[PDB]
């Protein structure tokens, strides 16, 4: 059941559409979401990074997305990691080029619309000015169909409609102020709430070298998903800038880790995560990393509980 | 509307400096990323700096150190250009552009112009 | 250092004919894990502050008629004016947003 996901893409929906026919009430066997994350997480280690979601995934995706669906309109579940660990990898496979795919789906009509993983990403900071801008170049749509997607792409990412999208993770109990909350990372053991404001009851505070939009960025992590009695009071640390760095890596660093990478002007744009050897190496051996840039920063939220910003490579 | 004018203009001796200003009216001064590029007398544009919302972060473009200082002021709702060491090439316009963020960093809305001229 | 070119200096145009100008870069204004293409096509009429045609080398902002149809991606860049009238005699200045931003040289349509 945990090794779903090293099955042949044939056997893969065939074992996941038989887990929806034959249990269709939630509650009774909540293990199924071991598998629908291993098929997520099986599909992720193999998937070119930042490219839209092709046509043969986006079924595998969506067949074993309704076990996970069925599990988040409930309020007390046994699946806690294994739930959060399908938010965190939906979140990493939405990138600023996959709602450039599902933008044009709504507003053909054809069916890159019906799933896409950034329906249960832990992206809250997409608003309407953003998606306006984020539409793809190349289908030329008119701006009746494209005010008419974003409509109803904002209106599937509903963030208090029907509980889908938060509020069963143990670290959304902490943070106060729900509507600044912009993305939120969880990690093994630690879980970054990624907000504008320092109204976070967290462990530690890291407030960004430079500006966000319009306020500048806090990154509160809450370790062991434990709040604190009151926010952090004083002055908020500061993101360690890494200059030197090696861009061959033998051995598996940063497995396990983060490396969100936003940008000042047009916002946050892409989060990553660093599941195995396959996504490192394709992470720094590709032209992911690019500083002749001037507004785009990359920071590497480490599971120790603590932030860094890559800042150069030899 | 917006209406971005700037003033201080005129004729300068070589080798001072001069506090350039903008002003704006219509929409919020602050939460704005505003910049400012100068022209030659028929000639190309060229571009100078830009300055986040809470002057946190200053670009500038390659050129000495203490040359440009931009710093503006939300509740005056100004932004100031000093021009610094006035050399026999620095005749201009200068426009107040500001660049809002989903744009391509580009620049929406363009002031007036003021006149700097050195000479005898 | 990003430096851009644009060619030619003076295009002449009669009043209808479709006509381009290439802003070729130095270096690559491809965002990579957007794919957005740092640009921004700027018009200045004699005697007028400039105006905001295109911006992302594509997106063409609203209120500029829909003559002004700019594409192009990667280093080299072009705009395509569809049908010229005599209410667009003015320069046109390609800006890049990649690095510190560098405008280019200027074409300017003459009327003949």
């Amino acid at each position: 059941m945990e090794e779903l996901g090293h099955l042949t893409t044939e056997k893969q929906e065939y074992a996941l559409r038989l887990a929806t026919v034959g249990y269709p009430k939630a509650g009774v066997y909540s293990g199924l979401i071991g598998g629908a994350t291993s098929v997520l997480l099986s599909a992720y280690n193999r998937h070119p990074l930042f490219q839209p979601l092709h046509t043969v995934m986006r079924e595998t995706l969506f067949i074993g997305s309704h076990v996970v669906l069925r599990e988040l309109r409930l309020n007390v579940t046994t699946q806690g990691p294994n739930l959060a660990l399908y938010q965190l990898l939906s979140t990493a496979l939405c990138s600023a080029l996959e709602i450039g795919e599902v933008l044009r789906g709504l507003a053909l009509g054809t069916e890159s619309g019906l799933f896409s993983p950034c329906y249960l990403s832990l992206r809250f900071d997409l608003t309407r000015d953003k998606l306006l801008s984020m539409a793809p170049q190349e289908a030329t749509l008119d701006q009746a169909a494209v005010s008419n997607a974003v409509d109803g792409f904002l209106g599937r990412l509903s963030l208090e409609r029907e509980d889908r999208d938060a509020w069963h993770l143990p670290a959304y109990k902490c943070v106060d102020r729900l509507d600044k909350v912009l993305m939120i990372i969880p990690l093994i053991n630690v879980t970054f709430i990624i907000s504008s404001d320092r109204e976070v009851r967290g462990s530690a505070l890291y407030e960004a070298s430079t500006t966000y939009l319009s306020s500048s960025l806090f990154l509160s992590p809450v370790i062991m998903n434990k709040c604190s009695q009151g926010a952090v009071a004083g002055e908020p640390r500061q993101i360690p800038k890494i200059q030197n760095f090696t861009r061959t890596q033998k051995s598996c660093i940063f497995c396990g880790f983060a490396l969100l990478s936003y940008d000042e002007k047009e916002g946050l744009e892409t989060t990553t995560y660093i599941t195995s050897q396959e996504v490192q190496n394709s992470i720094l051996s590709s032209n992911y990393f690019d500083f002749d840039n001037l507004h785009v920063h990359y920071l590497l939220l480490t599971t120790n509980g603590t932030v860094m910003e890559i800042a150069g490579l030899y | 509307e917006v209406k971005l004018l700037e003033s201080g203009g005129g004729l300068v001796q070589p080798g001072g400096s001069l506090k350039l200003s903008c002003a704006a009216s219509g929409f919020d001064f602050s939460r704005y990323w505003m910049t400012w590029v100068r022209q030659a007398p028929g000639q190309g544009l060229e571009w100078i700096g830009e300055i986040n919302p809470d002057s946190s972060t200053i670009n500038y473009t390659p050129s000495l150190k203490d040359k440009f200082i931009i710093s503006r002021d939300n509740a005056k709702n100004t932004l100031y250009l000093q021009v610094s060491k006035l050399r026999s090439e620095d005749t201009a316009l200068y426009y107040c552009a500001r660049s809002p963020y989903y744009y391509g960093s580009s620049y929406d809305v363009w002031g007036a112009g003021t006149a700097v001229t050195v000479s005898s | 250092d990003i430096v851009m070119s644009q060619s030619p200096s003076s295009l002449a145009v009669s009043a209808g004919e479709k006509v381009t100008m290439n802003c070729k870069s130095s270096q690559s204004l491809l965002n990579s894990r957007t794919r957005k293409n740092y640009l921004a096509w700027y018009q200045q009429k004699p005697g007028q502050s400039p105006k905001l045609l295109i911006y992302w080398a594509s997106t063409r902002e609203s209120g500029v008629p829909d003559r002004f149809t700019g594409s192009g991606s990667g280093t080299d860049f072009t705009l395509t004016i569809s049908s010229v009238q005599a209410e667009d005699l003015a320069f046109y200045y390609c800006k890049q947003s990649y690095n510190l931003p560098t405008f280019g040289g200027g074409t300017k349509l003459e009327i003949k």
